[PDB]
RNA sequence: GCGCCGGAGCCUCGGUUGGCCUCGGAUAGCCGGUCCCCCGCCGGGGUCCGGUGCGGAGAGCCCUUCGUCCCGGGAAACGGGGCGGCCGGAAAGGGGGCCGCCCUCUCGCCCGUCACGCACCGCACGUUCGUGGGGAACCUGGCGCUAAACCAUUCGUAGACGAC
RNA sequence: UGGUAAGCAGAACUGGCGCUGCGGGAUGAACCGAACGCCGGGUUAAGGCGCCCGAUGCCGACGCUCAUCAGACCCCAGAAAA
RNA sequence: GCGGUGCGCCGCGACCGGCUCCGGGACGGCUGGGAAGGCCCGGCGGGGAAGGUGGCCCGGGGGCCCCGGGUGUUACAGCCCA
């Protein structure tokens, strides 16, 4: 069948205001501006009442596919709201048996580098995506800490750094060695 | 002063695939594409005018070098607006893709 | 964005089909793609009618969802759909469209004559007009 | 007495059919932007149905075998080619009709271009439906000169922009040079409107 | 059979020759929606050879007059029992519809078993069209318009007649 | 005897029968006008106001011519026509914009009077772009230019012969 | 009927090719349509109607399907269990 | 001039007849002696229920305005029965 009508509406907090220009949603606020273009999904984006204090995703005439892009949009511009309040911050902690993950942040915090791995000579050189800074814990054994506003540039930043540590032409059951995700949060506690 | 004649680009000959019909052409009038714009044409005289190498005697005046095969519009063809024409000796097939003109003058208005 | 919508009680101008060139009141939603539609006081007899043969405007006549023709022909002719419409810019470029398909040859050369003259007197101020354009300046 | 096609939006087959039979029917046809022309189905899809094609050459001698021409006017010009009797002279003197071009060329940046709404994507495609640009897949499949037509082809738009800008800019004083004239235009305008041409 | 342009239902009543064992046999009705009385008549007898021991040859057809709606102007409900032929073995189907006349409703019938299960004309079997209130219809694709403020746009109108200029200065526009 | 310009003839090849000098682009959105605002060398945002089955519309626009003489009215003088410089053009440079003066009318466009022209006696290739394209030649004026290739000879970084 | 099967070997019935062109199946002794003196007008069959290529350039109707190996017309020209 | 045969070459028109493809009007028969529909909200009496109009409570949209849900059979809309 083709469904009349799938909405779904998200409730903004006060001290931020989203505005919109077609498809494209611009959410300002405390910790910076993030910009999205959904100008490929096709759907009916409206800013109802004063404040502007609730967004709309209408899609008309939709089948099982295209209903299936609506919670999604919600979703992104509710993860929107988070990264531009409370920010994003992903907790990633280094496993070893016998030889440690020495961490180096150069560029300051754009790029870090990954020293001693299984006893490995070679110096890994992973960059973040733009407005991702690397951290580490103070007197905490190893953990790195990825801080930012996007969550789709602190995600994929935090999956390089997971992906640059490999044991190639062994077992991954034995040597579990590598730089791991702990626990994904926010910056600020609400 | 001006132009007094219709522009037809002679499409082709009257054929189905492996078999094509020469005392029959096919005629596309520009501006008309369709079936219910083509009655008015219906009947008129068309005009294959080329100029070749001698002079041939001109009705109204002098010697010239241009030469005439005059035509008739018989039929519409086809779904599109295009119309069958019959001309007094068989066209020449140099003259697929180029000008004639259909006339106004055996006229209904 | 939409501010269009096929309601019950939507007035919509058929562009092709049967009645093309008339003003329908759209009742009821028979399937996605066809709606039934009544225009008496335009000459539209009660009938189905598809989505894609009409373009429909932005009045709105107010009546229950399966009323009869006479509850339509009152609130068509109370609501005054048929004067407020050729009021709308859209009916006016309709009424214009017709007047020049309909132009007489006579008539072709009186519309050239006026057009020329028109042309003229513009050709001469938006001349005159590009002085004071260029001195304020240079 | 020359078209002057933009390809900026067209699909390959569909303005190529249509450019075909009008060069048959002894117009000149001039398709610039011939980048920007779409192709239906994913980019995957249709790299991998050109890489088919470039393995098609003759076994004993690649000189004489199948021409892999790779600019986006080429390609869509052998597309063009596919759809005409090319081995007869009424197909020869129709191909030497038509003539395309990657970006837009001087002659024709200061022109009017027509476009096929018969053969445009909008309206012949889904707009959930996945297309390729022949642009990108002339560059990936071995085109050298995309870098350039780049920079040209926005050298041209700014160029344009300026005169339209300056065309704007005359209209508002034919809208200026006209209300002015009220007063003696009136009688004029009245003969063109009850004749539907200004209302 | 093969359901060309729109169906018309047709009333046809049958019974067979007396003989002399009976001189007045019962007579049989059905409701055969078909193109014409010709294949109507035919139709009749497939049914009343697989239900009775009765032919075209032993037997005459008493009446064959199309059945007209009698309400063609009212939005009604449409619940068909069907019976069908697949690639492997024989099924029923409960369908339904949402239009003016009975006979549209069948015609919309044979379109949709023909769209989705590659089913034709000479396989599919009609037993029961009846007319339903709003309130008994199990299939959401009919109740989705079971809403009496009922209010949806037009939105993508892709442009129709596209080889009117062929060759226009203008892209067309989508949004009305 | 060649090129750059300033008359009358010839051959031969054909097609043609008014022009559009341009935003970029979106298509679940556009377009044209606006003042407060930050970039930027007069653009481009938010803001208000129109328009949107696109009317500042390619279903569009521009041009429009039978020709001449008389008087008037409307409409022009900041006009029409042709001169030397004032500024541009490179993706396949392109013939145009603008001012002075050297320059001459007061016509040109639109209503109305005034008479005219082989009025060729019902009839077909009419009317164009055309000072077209291509070539043999004849005039009458100026301004200008006097070269290289190949063979032959020699070489041996080359070579069956040519070629190099 | 024999053979695992064969564009294999052997039968019955009717129709074809051989002895026969013509329109369709791109192509082809047998398929589908239809059999032929030399021509003009009309109209059909079987097949078609994006362009090659005559004809859908209908404001055709209703669904289905996305394939990084889509799919696409008797004989027929490459597939199953799962 | 009245009859016959022809035109030097290239052309056109008119009316009559045969064959064809179309276009526009107007008349009538049948049916369930059409089915619906329109006009007197036909006027009267009783019912029934939802794709629920009035009347009220909910969440929300503003400087007090329309939505979406609840309740139920006439109200400031209407629909179908006998």
């Amino acid at each position: 069948m083709k469904t009349i009508l799938s909405n779904q509406t998200v409730d903004i907090p006060e001290n931020v205001d989203i505005s919109l220009k077609g498809r494209t949603v611009i959410v300002k606020g405390p910790r910076g501006t993030l910009r999205r273009d959904f100008n490929h999904i096709n759907v009916e984006l409206s800013l109802l009442g004063k404040k502007k204090k609730r967004l709309r995703v209408d899609k008309w005439w939709g089948n099982r596919k295209e209903l299936a892009t609506v919670r999604t949009i919600c979703s992104h511009v509710q993860n929107m709201i988070k990264g531009v309040t409370l920010g994003f911050r992903y907790k990633m902690r280094s496993v070893y048996a016998h030889f440690p993950i020495n961490v180096v942040i150069q560029e300051n915090g754009s790029l870090v580098e990954i020293r001693n791995f299984l006893g490995e000579k070679y110096i890994r050189r992973v960059r973040m995506r733009p407005g991702v800074a690397c951290s580490v814990s103070q007197a905490q054994k190893d953990e790195l800490v990825l801080e930012g506003n996007d969550i789709e540039l602190v995600s994929n930043s935090a999956a390089l750094i997971q992906q640059a540590t490999t044991v190639k032409n062994k077992d991954i059951r034995k040597f579990l060695d590598g730089i791991y995700v702990s626990e994904k949060g926010t910056v600020q506690q609400a | 002063s001006g132009r007094l004649w219709c522009k037809a680009i002679f499409a082709g000959y009257k054929r189905g695939l492996r078999n094509q019909r020469e005392h029959t052409a096919l005629l596309k009038i520009e501006g008309v594409y369709a079936r219910d714009e083509t009655e008015f044409y219906l009947g008129k005289r068309c005009a294959y005018v080329y100029k070749a190498k001698n002079n041939t005697v001109t009705p109204g005046g002098k010697p010239n070098k241009t030469r005439v095969i005059w035509g008739k519009v018989t039929r519409a063809h086809g779904n599109s607006g295009m119309v069958r024409a019959k001309f007094r000796s068989n066209l020449p097939a140099k003259a697929i893709g180029h000008r004639i003109r259909v006339m106004l003058y055996p006229s209904r208005i | 964005v939409f501010r269009r919508f096929v309601e019950v009680g939507r007035v919509a101008y058929v562009s092709f089909g049967p009645h093309a060139g008339k003003l329908v009141a759209i009742v009821d939603v028979i399937d996605q793609n066809r709606a039934l539609v009544d225009g008496p006081c335009t000459r539209v007899r009660r009938q189905a009618m598809p989505f894609k043969c009409m373009q429909l405007t932005d009045f709105i006549l107010k009546f229950p969802h399966s009323a009869r023709q006479k509850y339509v022909r009152k609130a068509w002719e109370k609501a005054d759909i048929n004067t407020k419409w050729a009021a709308t810019r859209w009916a006016k470029k309709i009424e214009a469209r017709e007047r020049k398909a309909k132009m007489t040859d006579f008539d072709r050369y009186k519309v050239m004559k006026a057009k020329k003259m028109r042309n003229r007197i513009i050709k001469n101020e938006v001349k005159k007009l590009q002085r004071a354009a260029l001195l304020k300046a240079s | 007495q020359v078209l002057v096609l933009d390809g900026r939006g067209h699909l390959l087959g569909r303005l190529a059919a249509i450019v075909a039979k009008q060069v048959l029917l002894g117009r000149k046809v001039v398709v610039v932007r011939c980048e920007g022309i779409n192709i239906s189905g994913n980019f995957y899809r249709n790299k991998l149905k050109y890489l088919a094609f470039l393995r098609k050459r003759m076994n004993t001698n690649p000189s004489r075998g199948p021409y892999h021409f790779r600019a986006p006017s080429r390609i869509f010009w052998r597309t063009v080619r596919g759809m005409l009797p090319h081995k007869t002279k009424r197909g020869q003197a129709a191909l030497d009709r038509l003539k395309v071009f990657d970006g837009i060329p001087p002659p024709y940046d200061k022109k009017k271009r027509m476009v096929v709404p018969a053969a445009l994507k909008v309206v012949r495609l889904k707009p959930t439906r996945k297309f390729a640009y022949l642009g990108r897949l002339a560059h990936e499949v071995g085109w050298k000169y995309q870098a350039v037509t780049a920079t040209l082809e926005e050298k041209r738009k700014e160029k344009a922009k300026i005169h339209y800008r300056k065309k704007k800019q005359i209209m508002r004083l034919r809208k200026q040079a006209e209300k002015n004239v009220e007063k003696k235009i009136s009688k004029f305008t009245e003969v063109l409107k009850t004749h539907g041409l200004l209302v | 059979t093969k359901a060309s342009g729109t169906l018309r239902e047709y009333k046809v009543v049958g019974r067979c020759l007396p003989t002399s064992k009976s001189p007045a046999p019962p007579l049989y009705r059905m409701r055969i929606f078909a193109p014409n009385h010709v294949v109507a008549k035919s139709r009749f007898w497939y049914f009343v050879l697989e239900l009775k021991k009765m032919k075209k040859s032993s037997g005459e057809i008493v009446y064959c007059g199309q059945v007209f709606e009698k309400s063609p102007l009212r939005v009604k409900n449409f619940g068909i029992w069907l019976r069908y032929d697949s690639r492997s073995g024989t099924h029923n189907m409960y369908h339904e519809y949402r239009d003016l006349i009975m006979a549209s409703a069948v015609t919309q019938c044979y379109r949709d078993m023909g769209a989705r299960h590659r089913a034709r004309a000479h396989s599919i079997q009609v037993m029961k069209v009846e007319e339903m209130a709003a309130a008994r219809c199990p299939r959401p694709a009919v109740k989705q318009f079971h809403d009496s403020r009922i209010r949806f746009p037009l939105p993508h109108r892709v442009l129709r007649r596209q080889h009117k200029p062929r060759f226009t200065a203008k892209r067309p526009n989508t949004f009305f």
